[PDB]
């Protein structure tokens, strides 16, 4: 067989230990999911420094906690805009998830609170910037560099999926690089507890699985498809399916055809053909052997999964870091005042926040 | 090249979700 006695025993034991870890992590998650936290700070506890990123949700700002001096990333959501954009459930769910999960590559929620106008999620500041920026600047990542990041996503999805959480918005834009060069996943607005199937059309066109495009009931296998897209984009510098307009991207995604750069290793192409598999009955991560089909693939043969989890692997790339509160790895955004209001807005809708 | 085709797509910047 492919493994002799010592290697087979070691691999079997490792896989059983993962089961044991995940069972404990599920217990801990469900305890926090049922007995959460709330209203753990207020706005005038922080100095607002600079906008790190924006969206239709609102903005994320670097802030400095006055009493302690620690820097954080504060997501500010305007309640009225959240309601107008029909994102009430997503916003409440994001906070509930962030409050309950615990994993080394999932951003930590340090505080949350609300006022008459806004909702506030105060997360760890992740100073290395978006993977997206580094990828576009460097062009592409080497296969070892891509593999280092990919391994962290595999472990993170193994964790989330054990909790019955589907992530649904993997892309380099949503992956931050911390001071040690490791990944932080931050955005959980589209994540959903799904033990079986779900049906919402959501995600980013280049990263959508065919079964989402085709309006099917779908499951956690869409995250493994998106992993394939991410690995491809990290290693090529561009995603596998692109076009001027989303409908053309969707035609390519559902076609069953993907092309690879000549510099892709055969191991990489084989992994990607098995992740970017249109047929659900054949896609890695969705078979009887689950995540082990991915973790045991030849392209990951050099990956020490425990050492990645323990953050003991030397990262291929360390972002520039001039000190606490250094924002140089983020873009510049027009700064806008955060107006509260003497009148409570949307109190009923956000009672649970 | 495929890279040139990517540039031509105009989708080289940060990509929004469907919503
Ligand atoms: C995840 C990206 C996605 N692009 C849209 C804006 C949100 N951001 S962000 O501003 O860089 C960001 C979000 C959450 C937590 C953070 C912690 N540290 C630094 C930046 C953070």
């Amino acid at each position: 067989g492919h493994m002799g006695n010592a290697a087979a025993a070691k691999k079997g034991s490792e896989q059983e230990s993962v089961k044991e870890f995940l069972a404990k992590a599920k217990e801990e998650f469900l305890k926090k999911w049922e007995s959460p936290s709330q209203n753990t700070a207020q706005l005038d506890h922080f100095d607002r420094i600079k906008t790190l990123g924006t969206g239709s949700f609102g903005r994320v700002m670097l802030v400095k906690h006055k009493e302690t001096g620690n820097h954080y990333a504060m997501k500010i959501l305007d309640k009225q805009k959240v309601v107008k954009l029909k994102q009430i459930e997503h916003t409440l769910n994001e906070k509930r998830i962030l409050q309950a999960v615990n994993f080394p590559f999932l951003v930590k929620l340090e505080f949350s609170f609300k006022d008459n106008s806004n909702l506030y999620m105060v997360m760890e500041y992740v100073p290395g910037g978006e993977m997206f920026s580094h990828l576009r600047r460097i062009g592409r990542f080497s296969e070892p560099h891509a593999r280092f990041y990919a391994a962290q996503i595999v472990l993170t999805f193994e964790y989330l999926h054990s909790l019955d959480l589907i992530y649904r918005d993997l892309k380099p834009e949503n992956l931050l690089i911390d001071q040690q060069g490791y990944i932080q996943v931050t955005d959980f607005g589209f994540a959903k507890r799904v033990k079986g199937r779900t049906w919402t059309l959501c995600g980013t066109p280049e990263y959508l699985a065919p079964e989402i495009i085709l309006s099917k009931g779908y499951n956690k296998a869409v995250d493994w498809w998106a992993l394939g897209v991410l690995i491809y984009e990290m290693a090529a510098g561009y995603p596998p399916f692109f076009a001027d307009q989303p409908i053309q991207i969707y035609e390519k995604i559902v076609s069953g055809k993907v092309r690879f750069p000549s510099h892709f290793s055969s191991d990489l192409k084989d992994l990607l053909r098995n992740l970017l598999q249109v047929d659900l009955t054949k896609r890695f991560g969705n078979l009887k052997n689950g995540v082990n089909d991915i973790k045991n693939h030849k392209w990951f043969a050099t990956t020490d999964w425990i050492a990645i989890y323990q953050r003991k692997v030397e990262a291929p790339f360390i972002p520039k870091f001039k000190g606490p509160g250094d924002t140089s790895n983020f873009d510049d955004y027009e700064e806008e005042e955060i107006r509260v209001s003497i009148n409570e807005k949307c109190g009923k809708e956000f009672t649970e926040f | 090249t495929t890279y040139a085709d990517f540039i031509a797509s105009g989708r080289t910047g940060r990509r929004n979700a469907i919503h």
